[PDB]
């Protein structure tokens, strides 16, 4: 997660030859999906993206204390001006190419530097496994081959279907 | 497959197994999130392996995903494409969209997977180009027509649909009719495709295909369209920014 | 993998039981009971 | 496919159906038993009559 | 709490704070169990009536009409059935 | 309220006819719903 | 490996937060591309990972106390080390002469950690 | 903890550049972006590695169990 | 030899052999795209494309259909040969420019 | 199209060649092939790197596996042609030969320095061998290698890489086996500190632009890209080759109407940096060769039905 | 051909078609009658 | 209120590959 | 010299039934110390 309540679960460790790559010849460390934004309105992450890229370029720490900017002095303008002075696109977009096809993507894509936090934590699988002496039903476990339970919410589902053999 | 809480039967469906080298997690197509109410935020699922042919038959014919296109609550779609795939569709099916012979053929093959159970033919069929001269060009709408043409039954007339999408004509310019979705004899002749057409959306194209040609064809169209848009996105991608 | 105990439930041993966690218990020639 | 599930080999190698052996599948099951418990697609045991 | 600020140009620190209030503000099982436990064995019979498992007749029709909900979408979609007549046949 | 209903059943010398889904699950009987709502027989020649 | 944030609140310095790095500066792209990043799922670069990115560790401490049974200041039955009866010998791959494990040893389920 | 050997993205060796980078800021009194350039770090990939390194190891090293404090 | 590298997918190859699908192991876009580019220059080819079933199985599917002068297998061979020759042209050109530099 | 037509039109331009980096253009080649070379240079051109690390002792603050990892990232200045590949089906004894493997050792103990100038902060004068560098990897030749590598000892390409730090009483003791591998397998084998390309700039002006517009227009591109001509007073393009494609022009309303930004479209500007083992040109040659062998190896494989 | 199956667990399904959608009534907006789940319980 | 102060004297610190500061 | 005192740091060794304590301090808490031995790693 970034520092804006945009928490994500790692889906793939994507091979770098398969990632998109920038005009600058860089591959992203992390991808976050644009569809993760319009419902949450973490506009502060977009600001951090510009500011962080501009900071990495100019060798500059960027102050992001709340309420230092305002409507007559916006950060998108401020940091954008800084990117333009560095030689990158003022809106924080960058041209990229598909790792798979090799071709330039349809539009410039939004890229930058955002501080990320790794969140501390486990899966389980069972073939079969130890049962309890009295009921001969699967023991509770995980660390010993724990078996999930088909529950009554699952009973009701099986009736709603009537997979009677699955129930049996 | 099962994700808890299991509050209706579609949170426990039968899936066909596909073993994948090098994976450490279960991989699940997006079209199923609706049913399972799954978010991909580190949520877990259970996989149960029935152990005799009666249970096999039931999981493949009764509790299997494929039928369960419509919900029993109101009889409406629960499976469709989302996000990238909707954005991609608006772009691919735009009037401004043209493709050379090379590109057109490549989009087709990348999404058809003719080496499947959908040997509707054992040869891929293509349309003639829309523009013959000065240069051979196909439109995006032709990619759709070509897709349907390769996955619907050949001994059966092409679908006929008059529908609408979410985008008003005014957005395209004077005189546009792109809000009107027209399928004649299986060909997309007018309109873009939208959340209203291959989202989980009553009376759109995929629900229409579901009625006329059955759930197997509709499920196939849905997967095909998914690869098409995924590929189209890898080739032209995706949208951001402050400027917006 | 040894425990010696429980000989073997096959009258052409008795050859010599180790239990795997999966509860087959396995004797060397290769009965799993 | 929208009707499939991607199964990791770590599962594929530990989960067995009990398959009954017949004329129509003797080739397949021969290979599984040869492959053993640890090479997928293999087998972990045999039930006798 | 009328906020004239917008997420683009920020809210008065003031707007932000008020907007935290609004966000924090928002932050049936037993009923379902009882319905299902009583309705569990009520089903459609081969005579089209709706019966409980002990044979008790609950309704005379599946819906008074025997008619699947999941096969219903196009039954009164006549113009869609008239084009497409031949495929339906 | 298990013991109450049980007490009632005993004092009625009740027979559980085993027709409800609950009862059949208790005794391990195939459910009365569904693929179970009919019998299958084989047509044999000779 | 933590990094100082490039984008910082000035108070981050005032509370001495660099003494406890809490994250790292990633190159982040807001892109639909892999197809595996919908529903708030995210992608990490495989080479980035292989080069140390978010390369973290977990530590667990277990207490082995064989005075657990003995009834209070009792005679001692069990002493760390090896006896002179016959025992595996594969054991010495994990364990030093004292019956404690050599520091650094790789240890997977079932291995000795104590004798 | 200690300087990474290679830049995560470039592959470019960066581990020989930490001690000098500090000496540039300290002795030659340069700003960060000038010093990074002087060490040959051109791509922002690579500038990021040295610019934002935290030599946390120098803290770890103050706890040495093998000497009488 | 090595028989496990490329195989015919007989369920999408016609009787006359003017149309065929091949499955090649251990190859992605790199060779696939380059090979279809070359093949499509062959005037007897009516259709050609490649696809990658899944990023996790190292497999490459090539489809070739001809107008009937040569078989599909011929076009695959001319394409492969054409591709080899094309690399030679590049290697030689690069060499000369390095020398002349 | 035709291979001869390609030969006549293909062209190479070498802007700058150096022992570490190359900048050159491939002109009139298809993107599919430029991309191939690029992919191959990063991921399939073999290199030598440490693969197996054998610890005998490490009482430093840095954990074994982490230390092993960094040693694996150290680019060894070794010609990969001087080595054959390991067969990973043989037992460990048979696996590693004088044609297979290069052995590096590392052996440091840290002691306290008595002669430290009292009140010192510098660990060089406080401790002996506090800092361990890549240059401290000693090359131990095996068998025939005493001869073969006598003219080129094995040295890290970047000697001053910081590998570990120690305090009095701590020691590191390890041997490393270094073998052939490719980037696609693990990035430590990639022979580039990066190979990439860009398509060449094409800035074409859709009508003359002069006077105060010319000066304005000129400042939307880096210094030297846009020239103002004396006489016609109109702006023209000096060299697009210096342009960074910021699209800055397209922001200002007055110009967005009068400029299209494109590429000389195949025209690929390659930049290749070597990690230190081989020269750029060698790495690019090796890739153009690798592609050709793929095509050749395939042409000669029998197609099984 | 649109006739409902003999065998359908319409009872379970009706239960789910009332219980499941009612989870969308866990909260409320801002005659004067009893609403949502409380009412459904009454 | 005063705005957050603009940092004075910012120049290009990024160029397309193959060019540098004094090419501008 | 297998062990180390946790308080005074004196390096020292034990024997069969010996005083589990530092022979200098009398502190009864000892840290293990570790000896030339082969552990093998893959540099990945
Ligand atoms: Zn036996
Ligand atoms: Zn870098
Ligand atoms: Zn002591």
């Amino acid at each position: 997660s970034s520092r804006h309540g945009q928490k994500g679960v790692c889906s793939r460790k994507w091979p770098t030859i398969d990632m998109p790559f920038s005009e600058t010849g860089i591959q992203p460390d992390i991808i976050i999906n644009p569809h993760a934004f319009p419902s949450r309105m973490t506009i502060g992450m977009f600001v951090e993206s510009l500011a962080g890229k501009a900071g990495a370029l100019h060798g500059i720490a960027q102050d992001s204390t709340p309420w230092i900017f305002n409507e007559d002095d916006t950060p998108a303008d401020y940091f954008g001006e800084q990117l333009a002075k560095a030689g990158y696109n003022y809106h924080g977009n960058e041209p990229m190419y598909s790792g798979a096809t090799g071709e330039e993507l349809r539009a410039d894509i939004y890229v930058g530097v955002v501080y990320y936090q790794r969140l501390r934590h486990k899966f389980q699988v069972r073939s079969t496994g130890p049962v309890n002496s009295l009921t001969m039903q699967p023991v509770k476990g995980r660390k010993r081959h724990g078996g999930i339970r088909v529950g009554e919410m699952e009973r009701d589902a099986l009736i709603g279907h009537g997979t009677s053999f699955l129930l049996q | 497959m099962n994700r808890q809480p299991t509050l209706h039967k579609a949170s426990m469906m039968g899936h066909k197994v596909r073993v994948l080298p090098n994976e450490k997690t279960l991989r699940l197509h997006y079209a199923n999130t609706g049913a399972y109410n799954a978010d991909f935020d580190g949520d877990e699922m259970n996989m149960h392996f029935p152990q005799n042919e009666n249970a096999r038959a039931e999981a493949l014919n009764l509790a299997n995903t494929d039928s369960q296109y419509l919900t029993p609550t109101s009889g409406s779609p629960v499976r469709g494409l989302i996000q990238d795939h909707i954005s991609a569709g608006v772009w691919l099916t735009s009037k401004d969209s043209f493709f050379t012979r090379e590109q057109y053929q490549q989009y087709i093959y990348g999404c058809i997977r003719p080496e499947d159970g959908h040997t509707t033919r054992s040869k891929i069929v293509t349309l003639p180009p829309t523009i013959f001269k000065p240069y051979p060009l196909w439109t995006g709408k032709q990619i759709i027509t070509t897709v349907l043409l390769n996955v619907t039954p050949p001994d059966m007339p092409g679908i006929n649909l008059i529908s609408k999408n979410k985008i008003k004509n005014e957005y395209w310019g004077k005189g546009s009719l792109e809000n009107e979705v027209l399928f004649k004899d299986g060909a997309l002749l007018c309109g873009i495709l939208d959340k209203s057409q291959y989202g989980a959306s009553k009376y759109g194209i995929v629900h229409s295909l579901h009625e006329v040609y059955g759930p197997e064809v509709a499920a196939k169209v849905l997967s095909v369209l998914g690869r098409l848009f995924t590929n189209y996105i890898t080739a032209t991608a995706f949208t951001c920014g402050m400027d917006d | 993998t040894f425990i010696r105990g429980p000989i073997c439930g096959t009258d052409n041993c008795p050859s010599r039981l180790w239990r795997i966690i999966d509860g087959r218990r396995t004797c060397q020639y290769g009965h799993v009971m | 496919e929208t009707n499939e599930i991607g199964v990791p080999p770590v599962f594929a190698v530990k989960l067995t159906y009990p398959e009954p052996v017949t004329a129509y599948n003797i080739a397949e099951l021969r290979q599984a038993v040869i492959n053993g418990p640890d090479k997928w697609p293999g087998a972990t045991q045999i039930q006798n009559e | 709490g009328y906020v004239k600020g917008r997420f683009y140009s920020g809210i008065k620190p003031q707007e932000y704070y008020f907007h935290c209030m609004a966000g924090r503000e928002g932050l049936s099982g037993y009923l379902q169990r009882c319905l299902t436990k009583q309705l569990e064995g009520v089903h459609v019979s081969y005579d089209n009536s709706i019966r409980d498992a002990d044979g008790t007749l609950v309704q005379f029709m599946y819906g008074g009409d025997a008619i699947d909900i999941t096969k219903e979408s196009h039954m009164t979609q006549f113009e869609f059935c008239l084009d497409n007549y031949y495929a339906l046949l | 309220t298990t013991c109450q209903f049980l007490t009632k059943a005993v004092l009625d010398n009740e027979r559980e006819q085993l027709d409800s889904p609950s009862a059949r699950i208790v005794v391990g009987k195939l459910n009365n719903v569904g693929t179970g709502s009919f019998d299958v027989l084989a047509k044999v020649p000779n | 490996t933590g990094q100082t944030p490039i984008v910082k609140a000035n108070l981050y310095d005032d509370y001495g937060m660099d003494n406890f790095p809490n994250g790292f500066n990633a190159v982040v792209a807001v892109i639909s591309y892999t197809g595996y990043d919908m529903d708030d799922a995210m992608i990490i670069n495989k080479s980035a990972d292989e080069r140390g990115f978010g390369y973290g560790t977990m530590y667990k401490t277990e207490k082995v106390d064989l005075a657990l049974n003995r009834n209070r200041g009792d005679p001692i039955t069990q002493h760390f080390g090896f006896g002179n009866d016959e025992w595996p010998k594969e054991w010495l791959e994990k364990l030093d002469e004292d019956g404690l494990p050599y520091i650094g040893t790789y240890v997977e389920e079932g291995d000795p950690i104590c004798a | 903890m200690i300087v990474p050997v290679r830049c995560f993205s470039c592959g470019k060796v960066v581990g020989d550049k930490w001690e000098s980078y500090l000496n540039l800021l300290q002795e030659d009194e340069l700003d960060e972006g000038t010093a990074l350039s002087r060490l040959g770090l051109k791509r922002y990939c690579c500038r990021r590695m040295i610019l934002t390194h935290v030599d946390l190891i120098e803290k770890f090293l103050r706890y040495n169990p093998l000497e009488k404090r | 030899p090595d028989r496990e590298k490329i195989k015919l997918l007989t369920q999408a190859t016609s009787e006359d052999g003017t149309s065929a699908s091949f499955q090649i192991v251990e190859e992605d876009h790199t060779l696939g795209n380059a090979l279809r580019y070359v093949i499509m220059k062959n005037p007897d080819v009516e259709f050609c494309g490649y696809s990658i079933p899944h990023p996790s199985e190292n497999l490459l599917n090539i489809r070739i259909q001809t107008y009937g002068e040569t078989t599909a297998v011929d076009a695959l061979q001319k394409g492969l040969k054409d591709l080899m020759d094309l690399c030679d042209v590049v290697e030689s050109k690069f060499t000369e420019k390095i020398k002349s530099m | 199209w035709n291979v001869e037509k390609f030969k006549k039109d293909f062209e190479v331009n070498i802007s700058s060649l150096d022992a570490r980096e190359a900048n050159f253009d491939l002109i009139n080649i298809d993107t599919s092939i430029a991309n191939a070379f690029r992919r191959i240079m990063i991921s399939e051109v073999p290199s030598v790197a440490a693969e197996y690390v054998y610890f005998f002792n490490n009482t430093s603050v840095i954990q074994d596996e982490v230390l092993a990892h960094r040693i694996g990232l150290v680019p060894l200045k070794v010609d990969p042609d001087m080595l054959t590949w390991v067969d990973s089906n043989l037992p460990d004894d048979e696996k590693f030969t004088d044609e297979n493997t290069i052995v590096l050792s590392l052996n440091v103990k840290c002691t306290r320095n008595p002669d430290a100038p009292k009140g010192s902060t510098d660990p060089k004068e406080l401790y002996n061998n506090a800092h361990v560098y890549a240059r401290d990897l000693k090359f131990e030749p095996q068998g025939r290698q005493s001869t073969t590598f006598a003219d080129c000892p094995v040295v890290p390409a970047d000697p001053d890489i910081l590998l570990a730090k120690l305090r009095p009483g701590q020691e590191i003791s390890l041997k490393a086996h270094c073998i052939l591998g490719i980037g696609g397998d693990h990035a430590k084998f990639s022979p580039v500190s990066t190979a990439s390309y860009r398509l060449l700039p094409q800035i074409n002006i859709l009508q003359p632009i002069k006077g105060e517009s010319a000066r304005r227009f000129q400042k939307c591109f880096p210094p030297g890209v846009i020239g103002i001509d004396e006489g016609s007073d109109e702006a023209y393009v000096k060299d697009a080759r210096k342009d960074t494609v910021s699209r800055e022009v397209l922001r200002y309303e007055e110009f967005a109407d009068k400029v299209k930004l494109g590429r000389v479209r195949n025209h690929f500007i390659f930049n290749v940096e070597s990690a230190g083992a081989m020269t750029p040109e060698e790495i690019f040659f090796k890739s153009v060769r690798i592609l050709k062998n793929k095509a050749e190896y395939l042409k000669n494989c029998p197609i099984t039905q | 051909r649109s006739l409902i199956n003999p065998g359908e667990a319409v009872g379970i399904i009706a239960s789910q078609s009332v219980g499941e959608p009612s989870t969308q009534m866990t909260l409320n907006t801002f005659a004067n009658v009893t609403l949502g789940i409380p009412r459904l319980r009454e | 209120r005063k705005d957050v102060p603009k940092v004075e004297g910012l120049k290009l610190e990024h160029f397309a590959t193959g060019y540098d500061a004094e090419d501008f | 010299l297998k062990y180390i005192c946790a308080e005074c740091s004196s390096k020292l060794s034990l024997s069969r039934t010996d005083a589990v304590r530092c022979k200098d301090c009398g502190h009864r808490i000892l840290l293990k110390a570790r000896t030339k031995r082969l552990v093998q790693f893959e540099a990945r």
